[PDB]
This record gives structure tokens, C-alpha cells and sequence, in this order.
């Protein structure tokens, strides 16, 4: 006898129109999840009669012409395909035949996504098997990726994208994981891929359309990748000369935006900076391949400015497929560059060196646009130190400087503190045990910000807020990885008063575990009674009392 | 419950002829656990004690009286290169992505090994350097003058520094040659320790960032070669006298702790754990497993003997390598996982250049999206797929 | 002198086109955050002209026929509100009547939305002070009801909604916090809300619409908060009345789905299973107004039975004005006897006790329907557990059995087993430490269970899966609160070996904290050198070196 | 940093005539920091020793030779109901929601405050409940018999037992009349430990899940009342010679731990922490601030006075009520989230019912959605705004 699911699934497939099938698309994916036991037996029991019934159907479901059908099978082939193996992977050829001309056909977009993840899935599954790679991925593949590039191409000459953004994203999505597995089929189409997602790299206020930032995230993520599918094993090379490019594009523009300022910064790597006609707005770009698209104004450039230190970040984002060179030293001196300039403080507007021949607003303009730039060279900092772990110790000392010199210049901008304080977090993970005194002092308004932040969130000196959860969280680094030696008695008692506050278990359990010695060479008392107070029963004071 | 390996190293002629091993061999790679045997050898090697750093990707060894130091790739199988160092060397550690390499000079470097550093340190030593231990944080050089110098990494790394590097501290208590040096996975200043050996038949437990002597342990010989178990509550020390010492931390009467004496009271261990015969010698290299239960010992006559910790049995012989043995380094069973790989190492080079860090990119699904929520589901999630019926309509 | 950022948005607010606003919003709301303190200022200094000109030109934009004008005043709105305090809280009227008339105007409906966000946070910084509720709030409140009840009312006899269900989500959601606040003005609007609510409380196949989760528990929850505005103090008793309603209709429902089995089960508070026609298919539900909406079929009285579970879950979740009488009897009552008709195993079919006069394929779908209804009642415990905390300790033995008998049912589906240990979690955690011999015998499975998963995810004996997660979190708390001296050598074994090979930093920390004492008398080796191997430096092994 | 308060109460009859303070009031609020105030009293109360128990919303009083409790609202500031008990009661404490009552009959009840059951053990214990004390998970009873039973929760609470319920253990080393028990926080097996003091002037420390005792304490006089330090690290104890005592479970010579003493032996504690001039007579209630740097004690001839734990200074008198003090609770300066509210108590009946729970539903934010992360945002989140454009072209 066949399991009650099985049956059920193939009633249910028998009585109902296929127009409402979508609508029971959730319950027909519960009972086909649930009976993957007889998809996955190998092909008279009733139950393998009522297997080759529901394969039978679902490829009908597939092959006649119904957009709800389509969809239903869709999703059929989707769920049978994880819960089937091997069995519904040999058969599963006619259906990547079917959903790709599911694609080709006009149908709802939506039936278009979910057929794209489906077979994003059937080849990553089918990348297991090599004689189904033979037999199915390799023949398949060129015409999916000519399907999609089809969609996601722009005839911008004409007519703008019939194709949402978000479709874009989704196509973007399935071409980085395939040029990731099938370098060599994916390759004829990379100066497509290229071409179409031109536009999305760094989107500025000229371009005059609103991207989404997953756009931008997928488009970079699928032109890092597209390294794997370079000949004769140029992947590193390329990404080698893409990352160089990025980088002196960062400086040309940086150029045009700080025409305002007199720039006192000369390079370590030996860039000079070109001189820039003080007559007219910032402007730059162009329609060259190798040149990202124009953009003019003063915005505008820090706009294209913050898209590059994004296209920068997302290249430590991406894996590489071969050992490649990371250039620190170009990337160090950059983000030296741009953190140099500071906006100045109320009331010291005279103080820093500008051109004379600059209006003021557009000195203005530059004010307000620097925090932006500086909030991305902060994130290029976070994701290199991701990347490269332990290795980025050498780096701490710059990042430091500017962090600190970044955290001073826009102290009253949460978003650029809370960027500081995730930043020095990861900073005092690698390098903050045996910083020097000096350092230490320059580090201690963040220390300053970091407990008012937490203070006023808890209201004691309120509504949680990213700023605050990110000092929150910063709070147990700076006594597991700070040196107490260094910092001054009001700042530790500062530092206790906000940890007992704000509640924290691990900045309070941080402080009892780390005490401060001061000059009479006498311990202060440990907050363990308000620890042991507000958490009894938690597993770290239950690791106390062993 | 799991498989278990560790990587050997032998030095010096063959030591019996028809014995039918192989001559050309200096590296071998054995599994321990679940039963002995050898998957690999690596040719043409000459390997001192204290001079083999095992990573995932290489093995990094030190040559007799000799400053090259051959790289061998456990990917490929092969010797990688022929590394040329400024002078002879007497010990190298790896520690990250830097192999960190003291000399007879008394000098002290780190080489990076993906962007091709060189950082050479003033002779703060008089003499040969004899051990190095790192920290994520410190390194730890111990040398023949009887100073154990404490170096900040932070210090040492960093780039624009052109000014001579200095110590941190200096632990001096002892007053003959430092030849061994472990240090605790604490990197806290407080709860820190580092246990160092000499020839004078001393063994000092110390806060290294404090500068304290926390602990002082006397032996009835000089200790060779010193490990701590994983636990950090013993250390096992082998001696001159054929013989391996093991000392509980935290046992009946805890050397450290609250119920320790003073710092300044000297502990006596003149108990042994186990006792070898002379015909096999004294253990030049000591390694302990991942479970701690068990541990490996290399003898100078060749063999490779393994201890019962827990059952406390008669020692076995697992091999005879016919060549003294300097080396064995345990490798982890689990793997960890590390954003970058380090397939090729890069030569030290002096010439001035852009700072380049050469390394393959891992996937580490460091890119999170919606879209991968839909694709790793088993089926479709039901509010997406609603999203998608709604949008279907 | 002005703050360069006020300077900038009057300049780009002077300059740019009204129809290509939208697209710059994101640096105008930045720019406006920025500059909060000249619009804190209590109303000459070029700041405050600035301030006064940018009011002046956010009213022009609200007032001004431009659609995306009133988008852009309604994005500048909100930023001003959030930023200024005070001084922008008493001029905010004719925003607020601006912003009613924007939901009036047909607009774009993402407008709609942002003008619901943004009187709905007027309204609850308005609440702060009496004289602006009294000035604002309660004038202005009627119609914006009225605004959003025009939207969401369903006219179902003459054609299906104009408006999308995310849009009824969005007014549910606004409407959920107005009656909480102003329950008085609310309270005329009531009857209109429980009408326009009616069909999300429990959807059902036949209805042929997809509901959208958020609709359903935004429903429930405004359905749950109308009780604020019952006149004369008499909340607590239409709370008290509603839930016992929903329990009776949960009742009446599970007659006509369990008809197919005979039930064994006998109530404790005094309900008794009428006759149910054993002919045809089941049937219920109705279209008077206490009644929920009429189904028909065996899976669309499970998925009745299943959202009206749901309802009783959003009961616990959602506050109340005044202390009410929870009937934990009822639901105990009612939980046990959905939880006691179980589906027989493979080769068990004709063990359970049916009725003869029902066809077989009713039975299929009785056992496939099943396990949603105890998954929902699994659910619902855990939301009992979450609101009672200590209090339910007297239901935890019931709980126990109903989750092992329900395990025990479903073993082979992972919903249901994520369900049962996200459960078990609480239930240790209540009362997990002093279960006896024969509780912790029959929990024995459910651990099995989970330690199975755990290792099938880890590969042991592979990617992230939500049971594995549920089983990992379960996995400490099978060491912390559970009767080490109950558990059988075997089962210990096997979670030391699962927290091991999870490399779980709190299981095996759990374990060093909780040894086994064996039969013998003597403790098993602990697992701490796995646990200093695979994290050496964290935070609770530095504890355990104190 | 804060601001912390405490609740007295006094008993039998005014000591003093003509000393102007009122003579209905019972119970007293007082601010103990930043300087001493009295917020607000309660009239016409007389509460014995441990009979009071202070929730954020209640303050539950035992009446002197009588079978009500007296409650008091906290938040209206009146006395809320005139609860009748069975039987007369000796002691009782408040776990969560739930008032526990030991009898003169030595009977014990659990009377659920929201749900109006009265669970009524039968009478283990010979003579009268002296001292009670609870845990999330237990429930320890000391009476005049010597015998501390230790009972579960959960056999108590759960609902369709029709059976006599049984205590889990019987702590008998004791040899009289319990009159102190104190509980550490820990609930696990292990780890926790639970101390008793008796009228033979004995003070055992129990592991009592295992029914171990750990440590054994003699006193000169008998210990009245104790209290533990906020860490787990110390006891308090008030004797009959009109002194207080401190011990140090982990100071040089630790009374628990790796460092300790077999348990078998006994620790004497002789040196007073402190001493009361027998004008204001021996401290008959003892309590230990949030911080535990100062302490509370209060005495039968009207005057509580503050102990300086960290100074080791004189005690002085905050205020003399004039009547025998009895209590004194201090009430946590931080509030915490509980996700219900007991604004009004349910009386005691015997009557068949439902199972019925009675509170107050508190906003705990259990329903999240985006629209709630639109409108708690500062002005609107980038991406939400992003699509909210999208939607409106």
C-alpha cells in the first residue's frame, strides 16, 4: 500500500482545476516533502505506480500551455528535485528543458524568479554526478545564460528595461554562482555580463534611476567573479588589474572632489595629484568601457567616490578561483588620502587651507559630503580585516589614525560612529592588546562616545538603536582587549558604570575578569555583586561557580 | 570516533644499513588514529629540533647547519622551495601566515609568507636563539644567553616603523641556555602564562606581560623538550636522563592558583612518569594528541614510541626510521575554516616594493541575500512562496 | 553662519525639478537628520531664516498638487519630526491635516503607506503631551479612521478588493497601536474593524484567496487590542469571552475533522462531542458574524482548525488593558484532545479505531493533515510558556506527554520535530530539572532525535538546516536542566559525542559543568580538551582559567 | 549612581509613649540612598519575624497569632485584601507568584496568587515550619523538628494529582529548631548549595539536590537571622549575644572549594564583625544591599541601623519606630521585564473550577514586523526607501 501523502498528492492533482493549482501550491509542496522516500526508489507496487502517475503529471503540468501549470510545476519540480536525489536527477532533462522555455515564454515574473532558482539548484545539484554534467548541464547551459542575458540586457538606445531591477538582481544572483561552477561554458558570455551590468557598479544622482542595493551588491559580486572564467588562467591577473583600475578611478575622482580643498597628502605608491580647472562644477565619467558612466556635480562625484570604496569592499567580499595579489599599499595610501580631509568644526570654517577661487557653496557641499566617503572607507577597513584576519595587523596603526581622525571630524553623525565603533571592535580583536600609550589617548573620546551612547539608550544618564547596539557590543572589547595599564582611572570607572547600567553580561563578566591596578598599585573593588544580582541563574556566573 | 595524524621528522645518516627504509626520505606523514600506517614521504630533508612548522598547506623546515629552509606542499605532495635566509638558523615557529625564525647570530625575523617580508630585528641576543614561542599577540624568544626576550607583534609588523625594534620585556631568572618555551592559549594580561625550560635544570612558569615569575620548578635533569596537555593543566618534560616528567598544575597541592604557595617557593618533580631504556635514548621531540589521552615521543636510535597517559602502560613502539628523530607535530583532526589559503609561499625579497599580500580567496558566504534563502531551503519558504503567489496573481 | 547641511538642503530644495524629488530623498532625509539642532531652536540670524524658508517649502510641497511633492514633503516630514522635537510637535497640524488628505488624494500607494508610518509616529510622540493631544490628536483622529477604514472595507458583494492585502496589513498594523492609545476616539470604529477583519482570522481553502502571514497576525492582534475600547472597564470580560469563543470554535471544528476516528477522549471541563453525519464530506463555519467564514473539506477544516490555533497563540501574544481570567483548563483540555488522534505508522493502519462508514481516501487525508495540527498546537504551548513563564509550571507534565506522543507520531517530518525541541527548550528550562524516572525514559527518543540531526548536519554520521539549529540550541539544555542520574550511559555518551563533533562551545561547557555519575560510582573523563582545542581564546574558557 | 529603598515592619506595642510617631502604622517605605526618607506607611499590621514577603506590585504580611494575610498594594497604596488561611502561620516567602505558607500544624501550602489554589501538603513536618525558603525548582522547609525537607515544584504545582505529595529529601543533621534558611542562586545540581542555621547552634551548608552537607559552622550564640552577600562569597549571621558575624566561604582559608577542609570536620566562627549595645537589643532582621557594600539590621527596641560591610565602621541609627522590628526587605533599584503584571491578588477557594490564570498582559514586543522597524527608525531605512521609490515610479 502507498503512503497516504503520495495518494493524496495525486488526488489532489487529478480533481483540481489547473487555474486554482497555484493557490494550492503550499499544501501540494507539505505532501511531496513529505513522501520523498518513494521518489528516491529507483524505477507492480501501488506506490512506485503512483510515483510514475505524479512524474507523469508533472511533466503534462509542465509541458501544456498554462502559466498556472507552469508555476505549479515549478515549484513541483523544485521540491522533487530535493527531496528525490539521484533517481529524479536522471530524469530531471526534460524538465531543465522545461523550465528553460518556461523562461523564454512570457509569463508572470515571479514564475520567471522561482524557475531561475530552480535550476540554479538542479545544476549545483547535478555538479555532483560528472556523467550528468555530460549529459545535462553542458548542453543546457548556454542556452539558460542566453535566456537570462536576454532579459537583463538593455536596449537603452531605444526603449528603457522592460525588466524590473529586481529581476536583475535575481539573474545576477544565478550567473555568480554558475561562473563560479561552469567557468568554460560561461565564458563566451562575460563581455555581455559586463556590458549589462555596466550601470549598477556606482550608481550616482546624474544617472537619474533609483538602483537597490542588492542590485549593486550582485552586480559587483558577478564582475569580481567573473575572473574564473578568464583563458589559459589569467583569473588572477584580471582581478589583479580590476582591483588597480578601482583603485586609481577612486584617486581620479578624488582629485575632482577635493578641487576645494589644498591637499598637503603625497603618496607612498607615487601618484601625483593632476591639476584640476577651478572654473565650473566637478565633473568626470564617460561612455568608455573601461570608464564607469559620467556623472557631474559636486554630489554626484562623492556619490561615484562611495560606489567605488563599495566595488572595493565587495572585492574582499568575493572568493578568488586562484591565488591573486592584493595591493595593501595602494589600498593604505587611498584611504589615508581620503580620510585626510576633514570637515571643520562650528565656528573654524577659516582654519583649513581652501582654494580662493572655489565658491562657498560648494565648500558647503563638500562638508556635507565627506562624512559619506569617510562612512565608506570605514567599511573598506571593516571588510579587510574580515578577509585578512591576522594579516592585517601590520595595517592597525593607520587604520587606527584615521578611524580616530574620522570618529573626531564627524562626532555628531550616529551612522559614522556606529561605523567606528564596529571598526574598532575588529581593530582591538587583532591589535588592541599591546597598542602603546599614545594611542590609547587618542583612542578615548570613542571610549567617551561609546559609554554616552550606551547611557542614553538606556536612559540613565530610551529605544535600542544601531548606534547603540554596535557600542553595546564594543563594550566587552574594551576590557578583554584594551590595556587597562593605559587608560585613566575616570575612563574605567566610566567604563563599569556603563556596563553595570546598560545591563550587559559580557562587559560586566569582562570587567570582573580584567581589573584596573592604578597608581597606588591597589585593585579598585569588581562589579561581580551586580552581576551575580541581575544574572543568577546564567551559564557564565554558573562557570564562576566551578 | 575520528582519525588521527601527525607529521615526522628525522636528521642525520641512517643509522643501520639493510634495513630496507628508504634513505632519501626526512619527512614522513603517519596517522595515528585508527591505526598506525604512513600516507606520505617527502624527500632530501635534514631537520634539527625545533625546526619543523607544520600548517594545512606546507610544511616549513629548518636544515642542519645549513640557513635555507626547504618548503614542502602537503597539497601537491612535492617540495615547493628552497628558501634563502641571511643566516643560519637555528629555530623557526609558524605562527598565522608568518614564520617567525631566531639564528645563531642572536638575531631575530619574521618572514610573511604571503607578501614576501622580511622584518629583521637588531641582535637584542648575545648568543644563538634557542626556542621561540608565539602568541597571537607576543613572541617569545629564549636564547643562550639566559634572557628570555618578550616582543610585541604589533611592533615588529607594522610598515612605516623604519626605527631599530626593541623588546617589550625581558625574563632573566634563568641563568644557562632556554631550551624549550610553551606558552598557554590565554591571551589575557592576567590570566596569561608562559612556561619556559633551561639548561641550569630549571623550569620558570611566568606572566610574560606582567614580567612575574609566577611559579619555579626544579628537575633532576635539564629538560629537552616540553609540552602542555591541551587542557592546560599539565606539562610533560622530558630530560636528559631517558626519562619523561609530568606536572599537574591543578592537581592535590596546585602549583598555580589560590591554593599555590608563595611565588618565590621552589616545587621539586622528581617523580617520573615513564622511564625509557638506553638502547632507544632520550625523547628529543615530545608531541601530545588533540584528545590529550595519548602522546608521541622521537628518540635518536630511531624510534617513535607512543604513551598511554590516562591508562599509564608500558610505552609501544610504533616505527623504526632508522635516523634520529628531531620532530613530530600532531595535526588537528577537525579542519577549521580560514578566509584565505596560502597555496604558494613568496621568497623573501629586499628590494623596495608596493605592500602586496598574496593569498586564494575562500568562499565564506561573507554575501548574504534573500535569494540564497530560496535557493537552500528544502522547497520554497511559505512567505516567499506567498510573495510569489501574490505576484503570480 | 549657517550649518553647511540646512544651506545645502534649502539650496537643492530651491534648485531641483519637483517630479525628480523622489529619486533624491535619500540625501535630502540625510541632509535633514544632519541639521536636527537649528530645527530645535524655539521660534535675525541667517539659521533661523534658513529654518523658517525650509518649513515654509515643506508645506508648499504638502500643500502643492504633485504627487511626488507630497511624497518627498512626506519623507521630509517624518525626518523633521524625528529630529526637531517640540518645536516641530507644535506646528505639526497642518502637517498632519496635510498628510490625512494625501490618504484621501489617489496617490501612489507606497506614499499611502509612508504617510500611515508617519502619523502614526505624530501620534505617538504626540502622546507625550496633554495640550497637543488635546490640540491635535483628538480633532484630527476620526478622520484619519475613517481614511483607512474607506481602504480597507471590503466591498466583497459588488467586486474583490481594489486595495492589495499588504496595504490592509499596513492600516491593521497602524490601527493595532491607535486603539492601545486612543481607545476612546477608536472605539465608535470597532464594529467596522471586527467586519473588515473577519476573513483574515483563519483562512481557509475554500476561501480561494492567499492570505499573506503578516495580514493574519496583524488581524489577530487588532482583533485582540479592539478590546481596549469597550466601554464602561469592560475589557477584561470581551477578552475573556473572545478567547472562550475561539476554544468553542476550535472544539466544533475538530468534531467535523476528527469524524473519521473514534475518540477515547473524555473532557475534563465538561465538553461533549455531539453526532457528527457520517455521510459526505465535513462541513462548517457560516456567515453570521460571530461565526469565522464557511469551509468545506477535511484539509480546509485542518487549516481552520490550524489558523484558529494561531488566533489562540496571538491571544497570549498580544497585551491587555486590564487583568483578565485565562482559561489554561480549556486549553489544556482542548490541546489534549487534539493531540491524542495520532496517525498510525507504516504497517499500523488498522490498529487505530475508525468509523466504518468513512472512506479510505478521507482516512489518507486525516493522517496527512495531521501533523500541521500539532504543529500549531506545539506552537501554541510555546506561547503559553513564553507569556506564564513560572506559571506553567502545573501544565508542564501535559505538555511533556503531548509533545512525546506528537514526536513520537511525526517523527519522519522536520517541522514538526524543530517545533517539538524549540518546545522542549522552554519546558526544560521551566521544569526540566526535577523530571522523574519515567518523564526523562520517555524523552529519551526526542534527544535521539536531535542528536541525529545535529550529526546529520555536521556530516559526522553538511549546511545549516532549521531543525539542526533548533537541535543545536536544544543541545546545552539537555546538560543544564535535565536529571543527569536519569539519563542511561549510552544517551550521555551520545550528546558528549554530539557536542563534540557539533564543535558547540555551550554543550560541551554545559557537559564540563554537569558530569555523569554511572551505576559505579565514579565520574566519567570530561570533554575540556575539546573544548580549550577548538576555542582557546573565547570568553568562557577564560572564565574556567578565573 | 542610584537610588535604593527598603521596606520595614514593626510589631507588638508602641514602646514608647509621647514620642509623636503614628500609631496605626505597620509597615513603612523607606530611601535608603541617596539619603534617608520615608516615602509611604501601612496601617494596622503586626508582623512576626518572616512573615513578610515585597513583590514591585504587593507586600504580603503574616499577622501575629493569627491566620490572615494582610495585603497591601504597592501601587494604589492601601491594604488590598484580608486573606484567610486554614491554618495559623509561622513563616511565609513569595517565589514568583506564588506565596509559600509553613503552618504551627507543620503543614505547607503553595497559594498561587492569580489562580486562587491553596495546595496543601500533608503534615511531614512534627511541629511547626519555622523557616522557609525557595527556588525556581525547590522548595526547602526547616521546622521545629530538626528536619529540613526539600520538595519539588513541580510534584507540588502540577494539576490532576490526587495523591499526598512527598518531599524529595530530608536534611536531619541538625538536632533542633530550624531558624534560618538561605539559598544560593544556582539551580544547578552541582553547583548549588543551601544553608541552614538551628537553634543548637549549628549553621550547615547542604548540597541538598544530593543531600550532602558541605560544610558544618559552629557559633557562640544561636543564629537569629542571615543573610548571604550579593556574590555568593559571604555570610551574615546575627546571633542571641547581640553580635553580627561574617564568614568567607572563599577568603584565605576557603569554606567551600578545592581549597577547603574535609566536610566532616567543623569550622568555628568566633570573631564578631560586629557588636549592639543592649539598650537596643540583639538585631532580630538582617538584610544586604544590591551593591552588598552596606547592610541593614533591624532591632526590638525600634532602631534600624546601617552597617558599613566595605568601612568597617560604628553602625548609626537611621530612625527608632518606636515599635519591635521585624523586617526588612530591600527592593532591587534596577526594574525588571516580567511579561505579566499582578495588579490584583485571588483569593484562596476550595471550590471546583477551571484552571484559571488572572494578570495583566504587559507590551513585551513578542509581535515583530517591518513596518515597526519603519516607524521606530530615524527618518526611513535605506532600503525600504529604496523600494518605496521603486514602487512609487
Amino acid at each position: 500500500t502507498a503512503p497516504p501523502d503520495l495518494r493524496v498528492v495525486c488526488h489532489r492533482l487529478a480533481s483540481t482545476p489547473v487555474d486554482s493549482l497555484p493557490r494550492l501550491c503550499p499544501l501540494l509542496i507539505n505532501h511531496v516533502l513529505r513522501c520523498g522516500g518513494p521518489l528516491s526508489e529507483p524505477q507492480t507496487s501501488e506506490t512506485a505506480m503512483l510515483v510514475h502517475k505524479f512524474r507523469t503529471h508533472i511533466t503534462s503540468l509542465l509541458t501544456g500551455k498554462s502559466p498556472a501549470g507552469r508555476f505549479t510545476a515549478v515549484c513541483l519540480i523544485k521540491a522533487v528535485i530535493d527531496v528525490g536525489g539521484w533517481e529524479s536527477l536522471r530524469s530531471a532533462e526534460p524538465w531543465i528543458r522545461g523550465l528553460i522555455g518556461v523562461l523564454q515564454k512570457p509569463d508572470p515574473l515571479s514564475s520567471k524568479e522561482l524557475s531561475i532558482v530552480t535550476l540554479t539548484k538542479l545544476y549545483i545539484l547535478l555538479q555532483d554526478y560528472q556523467t550528468l554534467i555530460r549529459e545535462m548541464a553542458t548542453p543546457t547551459l548556454p542556452g539558460y545564460a542566453t535566456a537570462c542575458l536576454q532579459l537583463i540586457k538593455p536596449p537603452a538606445s531605444g526603449r528603457p528595461l522592460k525588466v524590473p531591477l529586481n529581476f536583475v538582481d535575481t539573474v545576477a544572483w544565478s550567473l555568480s554562482k554558475l561562473v563560479v561552477l561552469y567557468s568554460t561554458t560561461m565564458r563566451p558570455f562575460s563581455g555581455q555580463i559586463k556590458s549589462a551590468l555596466r550601470p549598477y557598479i556606482a550608481p550616482t544622482s546624474s544617472d537619474n534611476v533609483v538602483v537597490p542595493q542588492s542590485l549593486k551588491e550582485n552586480s559587483r559580486n558577478l564582475l569580481i567573479l567573473l575572473t574564473y572564467t578568464a583563458p589559459k588562467n589569467g583569473s588572477s591577473d584580471e582581478w589583479v588589474k580590476a582591483i588597480r583600475a578601482t583603485i586609481l578611478d577612486c584617486h581620479t575622482t578624488a582629485d575632482q572632489v577635493f578641487r576645494a580643498v589644498r591637499e598637503s597628502w603625497e603618496s607612498t605608491t607615487g601618484y601625483h595629484i593632476q591639476p584640476v580647472n577651478a572654473t565650473g562644477e566637478p565633473s568626470g565619467g564617460g561612455d568608455s568601457v573601461d570608464e564607469l558612466p559620467p556623472w557631474s556635480g559636486l554630489q554626484a562625484g562623492a556619490e561615484r567616490l562611495t560606489g567605488l570604496l563599495e566595488y572595493l569592499t565587495a572585492y574582499f567580499n568575493n572568493p578568488t578561483r586562484a591565488p591573486v595579489n592584493v595591493p595593501l599599499g595602494e589600498l593604505l595610501d587611498l584611504t589615508t588620502r581620503l580620510t585626510l580631509v576633514i570637515p571643520p568644526s562650528l565656528g573654524a570654517e577659516d582654519s583649513i587651507e581652501t582654494n580662493p577661487a572655489i565658491g562657498r557653496d560648494e565648500k558647503a557641499e563638500l562638508w556635507s559630503a565627506l562624512p559619506d566617503i569617510h562612512h565608506a572607507v570605514l567599511r573598506l577597513h571593516c571588510a579587510i580585516i574580515r578577509r585578512l584576519e591576522a594579516n592585517a595587523i601590520p595595517l592597525a596603526t593607520d587604520i587606527i589614525d584615521q578611524m580616530v581622525r574620522v570618529s573626531t571630524a564627524s562626532k555628531q553623525l550616529p551612522s559614522v560612529r556606529e561605523t567606528a565603533y564596529i571598526l574598532a571592535k575588529e581593530i582591538l580583536l587583532l591589535a588592541g592588546s599591546t597598542l602603546p600609550k599614545l594611542t590609547v589617548d587618542i583612542l578615548i573620546p570613542l571610549i567617551q562616545s561609546s559609554c554616552h551612547d550606551i547611557l542614553t539608550a538606556a536612559g540613565h544618564a530610551s529605544t535600542a538603536s544601531p548606534v547603540s547596539q554596535a557600542a553595546s557590543a564594543l563594550l566587552p572589547t574594551f576590557f578583554t582587549h584594551l590595556p587597562q595599564k593605559h587608560l585613566p582611572p575616570d575612563i574605567r570607572g566610566l567604563l563599569d558604570r556603563t556596563a553595570i547600567l546598560s545591563h550587559n553580561q559580557s562587559a560586566m563578566l569582562a570587567s570582573c575578569l580584567h581589573p584596573y591596578r592604578d597608581s597606588r598599585g591597589r585593585y579598585y573593588p569588581s562589579i561581580l555583586p551586580f552581576l551575580v544580582r541581575r544574572f543568577p541563574r546564567d551559564e557564565s556566573v554558573e562557570v564562576l561557580r566551578s | 570516533m575520528l582519525t588521527e595524524e601527525f607529521v615526522s621528522a628525522i636528521c642525520g645518516p641512517p643509522l643501520s644499513s639493510n634495513t630496507a627504509i628508504a634513505k632519501d626520505v626526512g619527512i614522513y606523514c603517519h596517522t595515528l588514529s585508527p591505526s598506525y600506517s604512513v600516507k606520505s614521504t617527502f624527500k632530501k630533508s635534514s631537520v634539527p629540533v625545533n625546526c619543523l612548522a607544520v600548517s594545512d598547506t606546507h610544511i616549513f623546515a629548518g636544515q642542519h647547519e645549513k640557513a635555507y629552509v626547504h618548503v614542502y606542499s602537503r597539497l601537491r605532495g612535492n617540495q615547493e622551495a628552497f628558501v634563502a635566509l641571511p643566516e643560519r638558523i637555528r629555530c623557526l615557529i609558524l605562527i598565522g601566515d608568518i614564520l617567525v625564525v631566531g639564528t645563531t647570530e642572536g638575531r631575530l625575523m619574521l618572514w610573511e609568507i604571503c607578501t614576501g617580508r622580511l622584518v629583521s630585528t637588531p641582535a637584542r641576543h648575545v648568543q644563538a636563539v634557542s626556542c621561540v614561542a608565539a602568541t597571537p599577540s607576543h613572541v617569545l624568544t629564549g636564547s643562550d644567553d639566559s634572557d628570555i626576550h618578550v616582543w610585541s607583534l604589533s611592533q615588529l609588523l607594522e610598515l612605516d616603523s623604519a626605527a631599530e625594534h626593541e623588546p617589550l620585556r625581558t625574563l632573566a631568572n634563568h641563568r644557562a641556555a632556554i631550551t624549550a618555551l610553551a606558552v598557554s592559549p590565554s591571551d589575557s594580561a592576567d590570566t596569561n602564562f608562559c612556561v619556559s625550560a633551561s639548561k641550569d635544570k630549571s623550569c620558570i612558569i611566568w606572566n610574560y606581560q606582567t614580567g612575574d615569575a609566577l611559579r619555579t620548578l626544579i628537575f633532576p635533569g635539564y629538560p629537552l623538550c616540553m609540552s602542555l596537555d591541551p587542557s592546560s593543566r599539565a606539562i610533560f618534560v622530558s630530560c636528559e636522563d631517558s626519562s619523561l616528567y609530568v606536572a599537574e598544575m591543578f592537581g592535590e597541592k596546585p602549583l598555580l592558583g589560590p591554593g599555590s604557595e608563595d611565588p618565590s617557593t621552589v616545587v621539586q618533580i622528581s617523580t617520573p612518569f615513564g622511564a625509557t631504556q638506553p638502547d632507544v635514548g632520550p625523547a628529543s621531540c615530545l608531541s601530545v594528541s588533540y584528545d590529550g589521552t595519548m602522546l608521541l615521543t622521537g628518540h635518536p636510535r630511531g624510534q617513535i614510541m607512543r604513551w598511554d597517559i590516562s591508562e599509564n602502560k608500558s610505552p609501544v613502539e610504533l616505527a623504526n626510521l632508522n635516523a634520529a628523530v628531531t620532530n613530530l607535530i600532531f595535526v588537528s583532526p577537525f579542519l577549521t575554516s580560514k578566509p584565505t589559503k596560502t597555496v604558494n609561499i613568496i621568497k623573501p625579497s629586499q628590494a623596495e616594493r608596493a605592500y602586496t599580500f598574496t593569498a586564494q580567496f575562500e568562499p565564506m558566504s561573507f554575501t548574504k541575500s534573500r535569494l540564497d534563502s530560496l535557493l537552500n531551503a528544502t522547497g520554497f519558504p511559505a512567505d516567499a512562496l506567498e510573495s510569489a503567489i501574490v505576484a503570480f496573481y
